[PDB]
């Protein structure tokens, strides 16, 4: 499988007024770890982050094409994107592609720039979305995150408990996948900070 | 998997990592690849999980029969060639193992590669699965026949731990044992989480 | 699929099963799969459902215009010749065997078989798709020259019935149109109205 | 079948290729060289299918050479590297892909050293050390057991000698030579050989 | 059988209270050619049991042909104990996976119906030796057609009247005709009661065509 | 190209305690997009003291769990005793083992008390690899429930956490969690969740209802 | 999938369930698959979500350039040819299966439009791998000229029969109910499925997770 | 080939053409594909002429000897039976369509239809072979219950002569036969003989 | 990948092996031996397909050693090949073929030195000199050069250490130690390894 060729997972995850992001850090091919520090969560703004997991260098690719577009569209517009718009972009992006993909499956965590309330989404190879009120997850894991969140979730959660929930989500899905993990990084995303963390986790 | 085992001076050091995978899901992290054989002789597994564990344990019944029936311990050339023998006919087949024999007899310290394709091979030094090449780089670069008993379990746990660090089809635990002329001894069972925390470049 | 067509004096008569299938599924049980093409011009069609609706829908286009161009009814030759230009040309990309009947003021009641792979000629009647294969026996022994135009609804009414019972791909209800000077009649035989056959009982 | 290996420390990059040209089962040349020169301070590494590494690499090579040209300065380690990227990424599903593994080693006068490895694919990570080749399997473990971030260059060599050493003993092709070449403030330099 | 020849397409099965109905279509099926019009596709086993077959009818009739002479070769006893329906369905589960197994399997698949001592049984076996029990049964096309609507009456009231289950797969057979393009308006009814086996037939449907002048 | 197997989903878990084995299952049965059954459940009382499940291909669950029941009977002609749980446990390795080239599409969880009361779990493979665990997971659904089961149960990726044994009333807790969890997301999870509790009084059966979708 | 639409006496119901699947995992519990097309004409989508998705779009919006031309409600004709033009030019290649419904000036309409760019003008249709299921039901139920509750009644029930009897479907029922005179979009319609409650709690306080390091950013 | 029998009171009526194939070459254009099992027992053959006459060799083999054990004439159901246990057994390594049809004391005309895969069905009459498809229709409206043996003769000479008019795989001439209790009539419709449809011409 | 030479003079027969057992991209022994004495004077020299190579070799060997006891005398190093060739032969088309290819090297009381060639069809070849694996196509031009029948023992052993160079200069493949033993009236002797 293409998107098995580098492994990797990303979650995102939604708490009363804040947002939580989260990958682990192998950049490895097939059974080789070649790095532990690979990033794969990317700013799209101060209150805005995209996650890819899949092909790393599509990973890498959807990523700089992407903020060209948005730079381009917040220096025409007044203003900084919304998140539902950038999902929008996003989706485009990768639609034009609908027959030959990027293989990369992104969620997009943030607050809204003006309201900061709290939005997740996550979009399909070729572009379509998935908005939900809860967690959304992608990458080799994502049978083990499903279970982990499905089961640790909770509405309205402060970021503390926010932060434990996708932390523990993240650790012991990827513990159960061969080419994910080396590592986790976790971003809460609040009105007035960002606090951003790697976990201790296995190196297996 | 990664699997090593060394003669030197004061025997045969065996370790193995302790991870199963069905294709990229880990299906444990507590698998016992080296199998007691006899108080003076070990397997160890890389592989196919099912075909390891029965041709070994078949490998066990038969040295256990041949004990009983001529009188004294077989030789480890003898039950590295009674598994051999018992999978050449198989070739083909898609049997995968990969197997170090290792023991203490008349001869000495006692070491052969074992495989599903039909090697067998006697040697100083081996690294078997999917991580050996990893493991090879480490143990070749400490190796000696004139290791201290401590300085060897060292090696033959870093280089396990290297596995398992580069190797995504390794991890979980290291487990090493010391084949001594008096028979094997179980050494300790380590996980890489703690061992990583101790290390060390 | 099961279609016909019979040239009477004065007109044609043409009728369809009404079977649409995705495998054995049956995706429409009273599909019209005869099209009127141009005022006195119908097409029956069978194969691909996309195909022949793109391919009647473009001629029915190039046929209106050209008939507004002329200002005058169009052949039903020039309606076939059409169908076949492009059947012929996208032979390799369509799935597409047609019969297309009519009336004209110049040359009266005609039927022309389309059949895949793009050739055309004229017939006296005409039959196609899969449930076609039933009936060849059934309309070679029957056909008579000089039939009425009610003696061919009959005709082909009979021949739609026993390929629909014989092909898994044909069945449903009977359309038939009969195409006149006066104009065109439409109609549906559906449950006890088809033509009826006993099973063989010992 | 070509090795490259790549090692940094706090101010200088050490990296090394073997020096066969083979073709079925002869070498036809035992004094290859795999590295080209950018710019005064930085190497590209190159490996893969015949034909795709030479021309990209010496494509790359002239497109950072003229940068210089029309701008006065060079590009850095890191921009040499993204612009390698953005056109092996560009081209991969093109009607010219270019099948090419590398590494590029680079010093820039306020970053200090890089490392940077790609593969085939375009994925681009910065490294602390490297390799590339099956020779790579054999050497990276032996890296990680002793790599630290401090690494004097004299050690490096060393380091690099047990990588070499290693090859020698357990891998199945005759790689008897290599290129080494160490980068740092100021620029490139030619070191010994490591034959054997 | 590695490739079918003239097959039957779906069969019904329903219990209810004091009974079990079975029903299937009289085809034999040649490709899309409905080439036998008027074949049974149910079985008689002995009084407590029927059975109904798709897929290949001569292997069908193979297992009749078998089935059939284990009922006569127990007959013979007149020992006081008979094959149940649940027995038969065990029999014919482990002759399906045994020729599963032998990489040459019959290719059928199968309703059990029965009735004995005061209990319904009605059980399903495919050609790889899959087999289970359930309320309601239907095969093929049945399963998507036929078992939705089966499963929704079932649910409102589990427990039906003979006449109710009768007029249920009534409806399940018209639909049947209606969407699976090999089928035929031409069935037979098989009931199992305490009083036996009945075999009803040829039954049709009516069916409305309305539909044909809403071209909407 | 007939295919000798198809596939028709199943959820299997069970948990040992220090005086209790737990095996459950969902009770769907599948097959391509449809639904065989809601009520088919994936354990089977083999003695006393153990309890299998198996899932996977249903015509092989059939069939090895028959061979099961007929082989401990020979043994306990032979022997004059039951198979202990270990026993039958080393026995199902030899018999999928004899499969290894047409493998019994199966997965198999044998829960039970070993001779001295415990609770003991066994998790197969195919063909017959196997090991003893604390708990396990397997089926249709195994990768969603066993990274809880490893965090909850194992207490993995924890700091500050006493690792107090697991009650009976806690493991009932956490399985009916994990399932419930699974109909979310496995389509071939649901219906119906069934418990099987071995303890030394014997086995009982809890069942709870899931998703129907 | 499970959509399906009914011509009522006074218009069009359309129906459809909420289940996104990637392989045989539910990927979202709550997908909308009843598309605007134009405030009188809507769509459901069944086959590649991304191509429903972005070929209902493209027609609304072709649509409403259409319309903002004429100043006259689009008919439903329009729809149907321009999205089976479209898809018939794919050849097959964007995967939308699709059930029109729509109240023109010449009354309520219903299609059917599949990805090989054939179409089905029907009193009743319905798409998706819950599609036998569904038809059975209208096939067994269907009248003409229902009134507008006994349509929504026949609808969900068709709806509902792909949500229990098909792995492809699920989770909630949507409808839209469209007349010369109202549009009711209602979603969701209803909720026959709900996960169960959770029995134990599993709220890990503060420093359970270990960490290695840690930055804050503040911001404005 | 086309291969058809018909059961009228007191016996049976079969017909076959007379073409044998290998791809579009004829290599016998005057086959006699209806072949005597016993005195009034025949079966019409199509499929592969190999497997046809080798299965009917041995069949006439087994049915002879059966016939001598009993000191009885044979069933036609019991030549059907043997037919259909061998096409069936090895239905995977046959090519055989097959129509038994003939006279017993004890249950008169029969016919039966083992096609490939090798199924038994007693039908009022069978139609067999590559050309039957396009005679379903005929046969389906030309067929009345009741007809004397002298009908099913020009019903059968009716339905084959269209299907050897528009088979490729059909052709040559008609080979008729009658069994009934007083014995076995066999004929051949030739040239002329055989009924006659118009192409139909354009008016 | 695995290199046989044998070189036969006016009374003995010289004959080398790689001592290199290799497994994907590692060589995992390198003092192994791919000789097999048969008796007092015969070797056979076996490569091939791992398990057919050994099982094959010794099925042979102790056939031979069978013969001897049963005998009293030796099979000749002619009735050793052909007996190994029948062998060969009659596997070659049953569901047990060995995929073997072999020099037999001996020295007969009457016939002096004898050097036989068989590939895994089983095709039987004397020869002055010969030599088997992808080494040989880089070593038989050197043998046809400066090979001639009246080669003393001293001379032949230069002539093998030419070949055995060539292999470290042109080959691909590491191989770097060989065992060396000749055949002659009085048995099998060991000459010291050639190694690089
Ligand atoms: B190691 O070679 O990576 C390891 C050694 C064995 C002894 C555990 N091998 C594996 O993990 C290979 N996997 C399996 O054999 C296997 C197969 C299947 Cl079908 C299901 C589960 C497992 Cl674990
Ligand atoms: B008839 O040839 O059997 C019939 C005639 C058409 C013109 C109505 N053809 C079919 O039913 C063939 N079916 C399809 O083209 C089809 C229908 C549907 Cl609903 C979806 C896919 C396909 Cl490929
Ligand atoms: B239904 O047709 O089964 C449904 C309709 C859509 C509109 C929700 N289709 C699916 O659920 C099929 N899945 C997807 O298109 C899909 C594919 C991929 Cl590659 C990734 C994500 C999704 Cl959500
Ligand atoms: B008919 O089915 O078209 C006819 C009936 C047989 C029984 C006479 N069959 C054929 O003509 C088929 N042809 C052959 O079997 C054949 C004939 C010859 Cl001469 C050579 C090879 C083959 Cl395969
Ligand atoms: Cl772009
Ligand atoms: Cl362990
Ligand atoms: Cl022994
Ligand atoms: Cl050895
Ligand atoms: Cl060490
Ligand atoms: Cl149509
Ligand atoms: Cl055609
Ligand atoms: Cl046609
Ligand atoms: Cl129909
Ligand atoms: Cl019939
Ligand atoms: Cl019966
Ligand atoms: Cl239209
Ligand atoms: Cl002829
Ligand atoms: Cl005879
Ligand atoms: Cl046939
Ligand atoms: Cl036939
Ligand atoms: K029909
Ligand atoms: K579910
Ligand atoms: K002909
Ligand atoms: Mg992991
Ligand atoms: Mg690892
Ligand atoms: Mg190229
Ligand atoms: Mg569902
Ligand atoms: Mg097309
Ligand atoms: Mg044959
Ligand atoms: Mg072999």
């Amino acid at each position: 499988s293409i998107m098995s060729y580098n492994g990797g997972a990303v979650m995102a995850m939604k708490g009363k007024n804040c947002v939580a992001i989260a990958a682990d850090r192998r950049f490895g091919i097939q059974a080789q770890m070649v790095t532990t520090d690979f990033q794969k969560i990317f700013p799209m703004g101060d209150r805005l982050y995209i996650g890819l997991a899949g092909l790393a260098t599509d990973v890498q690719t959807v990523a700089q094409r992407l903020k060209f577009r948005l730079n381009l569209y917040e220096l025409k517009e007044g203003r900084q994107i919304k998140p539902y718009t950038l999902m929008s972009m996003v989706a485009n992006l990768l639609y034009e592609k609908r027959f030959g993909p990027y293989y990369t499956e992104p969620v997009i965590a943030g607050l809204d720039p003006k309201t900061f309330k709290p939005f997740i989404c996550s979009l399909d190879l070729i572009g379509c979305p998935m908005v939900t009120d809860d967690f959304v997850v992608s990458g080799t894991c994502a049978e083990q995150m499903y279970g982990m969140c499905e089961s640790l979730w909770e509405p309205n959660m402060d970021p503390d408990h926010l932060f434990e929930t996708i932390s523990q989500a993240m650790l012991n899905a990827v513990d159960r996948d061969a080419v994910s993990g080396m590592g986790v990084i976790v971003h809460i995303i609040e009105k007035d900070k960002i606090t951003t963390r790697t976990l201790k986790a296995r190196m297996d | 998997t990664t699997t090593l085992a060394f003669k030197f001076r004061h025997g045969v050091i065996v370790a193995a990592d302790s991870r199963a995978t069905a294709g990229a899901y880990i299906a444990s992290q507590t698998v016992k690849k080296v199998i007691e054989i006899n108080p003076y002789l070990l397997g160890t597994m890389a592989g196919g999980a099912a075909d390891c564990s029965f041709w070994e344990r078949l490998l066990a019944r038969q040295c256990r029969i041949y004990e009983l029936r001529n009188k004294e311990r077989i030789s480890v050339a003898a039950a590295s060639k009674l598994l051999a023998n018992m999978v050449y006919q198989y070739k083909g087949m898609g049997l995968s193992m990969g197997t170090m024999i290792c023991g203490w007899d008349k001869r000495g310290p006692g070491l052969y590669y074992v495989d599903s394709e039909g090697n067998r091979i006697s040697g100083a030094t081996f690294s078997v699965g999917s991580g050996s090449v990893y493991a090879y780089g480490v143990m070749d670069r400490g190796y000696s026949y004139d290791l201290e008993v401590e300085q060897a379990y060292d090696l033959a746990r870093r280089a396990i731990y290297q596995a398992t660090y580069r190797d995504a089809y390794s991890g979980g635990a290291v487990n090493l044992y010391h084949v001594r002329e008096d028979g094997w001894i179980r050494v300790s069972s380590d996980n890489v989480a703690d061992l990583h925390e101790k290390y060390s470049g | 699929t099961t279609i016909m067509a019979v040239q009477f004096d004065g007109g044609v008569v043409l009728g369809a099963d009404s079977r649409t299938t995705t495998g054995s599924y049956i995706a429409n049980r009273v599909t019209d799969k005869l099209t009127p093409i141009h005022d006195r011009i119908f097409c029956c069609r069978s194969g691909s459902a996309a195909d022949t609706q793109a391919v009647a829908d473009a001629v029915t286009y190039q046929l209106g215009f050209h008939s507004i161009e002329l200002n005058e009814p169009p052949l039903v030759h020039t309606a076939a010749s059409l169908f076949k230009e492009m059947c012929y040309r996208y032979r390799e990309d369509l799935m597409a065997g047609i019969i297309i009947a009519g009336w004209d003021p110049q040359e009266g009641g005609q039927v022309y078989s389309v059949p895949m792979g793009g050739m055309m000629v004229r017939q006296s009647f005409a039959i196609g798709g899969s449930g076609s294969s039933y009936i060849y026996g059934y309309v070679d022994a029957t056909y008579r020259e000089g039939m009425t135009k009610e003696e061919c609804l009959q005709f082909t009414a009979n021949a739609l019935a026993l390929a629909m019972e014989r092909d898994g791909s044909s069945g449903g209800v009977i359309r038939l149109a009969a195409i006149a000077e006066s104009g065109v009649e439409r109609q549906v035989l559906l449950g006890d109205q088809i033509p009826k056959f006993a099973v063989a009982t010992l | 079948m070509e090795y490259l290996i790549g090692i940094q420390g706090p101010d200088y990059v050490l990296v090394a290729s073997d020096r066969v040209a083979a073709s079925n089962i002869v070498q036809m040349k035992d004094d290859h060289d795999k590295m080209f020169k950018m710019s005064e301070k930085i190497l590209l590494l190159c490996v893969g299918e015949a034909g795709d590494t030479v021309q990209f690499a010496e494509y790359i090579q002239k497109n950072v050479q003229l940068y210089k040209m029309r701008n006065g300065y060079e590009l850095s380690p890191t921009a040499a590297a993204n612009f390698t990227r953005r056109n092996l990424a560009d081209c991969l599903r093109s009607r010219t892909p270019y099948h090419v593994n590398l590494l590029l080693a680079g010093y820039d006068e306020h970053e200090g050293p890089a490392l940077y490895y790609m593969d085939y694919l375009a994925a681009l990570a910065k490294a602390p050390f490297a390799a590339h080749g099956y020779g790579a399997f054999l050497t990276l473990s032996i890296l990680d057991r002793y790599y630290t971030p401090t690494i004097s260059r004299e050690r490096a060599v060393e380091l690099l000698r047990k990588c070499l050493e290693e090859l020698q003993k357990r891998f199945i092709l005759n790689l008897p030579t290599f290129s080494v070449r160490i980068i740092d403030k100021n620029g490139i330099h030619d070191l010994d050989n490591i034959s054997f | 059988t590695q490739n079918p020849m003239v097959t039957g397409t779906s069969v019904l099965g329903v219990k209810f209270e004091g009974g079990v109905v079975i029903a299937a279509d009289m085809l034999g099926s040649y490709g899309s050619l409905a080439r036998f019009r008027n074949i049974s596709r149910i079985m008689r086993v002995n009084n407590s049991t029927m059975l109904g077959a798709s897929g290949d009818y001569a292997d069908f009739q193979y297992l009749k042909q078998v089935l059939g002479q284990m009922v006569i070769d127990e007959e013979l006893l007149g020992d006081g104990h008979s094959y149940s329906p649940r027995a038969i369905h065990s029999w014919l589960t482990r002759a399906m996976y045994s020729r599963r197994s032998k990489m040459n399997p019959l290719w059928n698949t199968m309703v059990i119906g029965g009735y004995a001592d005061g209990e319904s049984f009605l059980g399903y076996v495919d050609m790889l030796g899959v087999a289970y029990e359930a309320p309601s049964l239907a095969t093929g096309y049945g399963a998507y057609l036929a078992q939705p609507l089966l499963r929704e009456v079932l649910e409102k009231q589990p427990v039906l009247s003979q006449t109710e289950a009768r007029d249920l797969v009534e409806r399940c057979m018209r639909v049947l005709y209606y969407r699976d393009a090999r089928s035929y308006n031409r069935f037979q009814i098989a009931t199992v009661t305490e009083k036996g086996v009945e075999i009803e037939g040829p039954l049709s449907t009516e069916t409305n065509w309305d539909i044909a002048h809403m071209i909407s | 190209r007939f295919s000798p197997y198809v596939f028709n989903g199943g959820t299997i878990l069970a948990i040992a305690g220090e005086d209790f084995a737990i095996v459950a299952s969902d009770t769907r049965l599948s097959e391509g997009f449809s639904i065989h059954t809601r009520d088919s459940p994936k354990c089977y009382k083999l003695t006393d003291k153990t309890v299998i499940g198996c899932s996977g291909f249903h015509g092989d669950c059939l069939t090895l769990t028959k061979i099961i029941e007929a082989r401990l009977k020979m043994y306990k002609h032979s022997n004059n005793k039951a198979m202990t749980t270990g026993a039958i446990a080393a026995m199902l390795s030899t018999i999928l083992y004899s499969r290894r080239f047409f493998p019994y599409y199966v997965y198999n969880i044998i829960g039970g008390l070993d001779e001295e009361g415990k609770g003991a779990v066994y998790s197969f493979d195919p063909v017959g690899s196997y090991q003893r665990d604390s708990f396990k997971a397997g089926g249709s659904a195994s990768a969603m429930l066993q990274p809880l089961l490893d965090n909850q149960v194992g207490f993995k990726n924890m700091q500050n956490v006493e690792h107090v044994p697991l009650s009976l009333d806690r493991a009932m807790r956490l399985v009916k969690d994990v399932f419930i969890s699974a109909a979310e997301r496995d389509v071939y999870t649901g219906d119906a969740l069934r418990i099987c509790i071995v303890t030394k009084e014997g086995i009982r059966e809890e069942t709870v209802s899931l998703r129907k979708d | 999938t499970t959509i399906a639409g009914v011509v009522y006496k006074d218009g069009i119901v359309l129906g459809a369930d909420t289940r996104a699947t990637e392989g045989m995992v539910v990927a979202d519990k709550n997908c909308s698959k009843i598309h605007f097309i134009s405030p009188n004409i809507y769509c459901c989508g069944a086959g590649t979500a991304a191509d429903t998705d972005m070929t209902t779009q493209l027609i609304s919006s072709n649509l409403e350039l259409h319309s903002l031309s004429t100043g006259r409600l689009p008919r439903v004709v329009t729809a149907n040819r321009m999205l089976k033009q479209m898809l018939f030019r794919y050849q097959g290649y964007i995967g939308a299966a699709l059930v029109l419904g729509g109240v023109d000036v010449t009354g309520p309409h219903l299609y059917s439009i599949y990805p090989h760019g054939s179409t089905d003008k029907l009193p009743y249709v319905t798409m998706g791998s819950g599609s036998l299921a569904a038809m059975a039901v209208f096939e067994d139920k269907f009248r003409p000229d229902m009134e507008e509750e006994e349509a929504k009644n026949l609808v969900s029930e068709a709806i509902a029969a792909g949500i229990f009897n098909d792995l492809g479907s699920g989770s909630n029922i949507d409808l839209c109910v469209i007349s010369k005179n109202k549009l009711d979009f209602l979603r969701p319609y209803t909720v026959p499925n709900k996960k169960g409650t959770r029995l134990g709690r599993y709220r890990c306080e503060k420093g359970t997770t270990a960490v290695l390091t840690e930055k804050i950013t503040p911001l404005e």
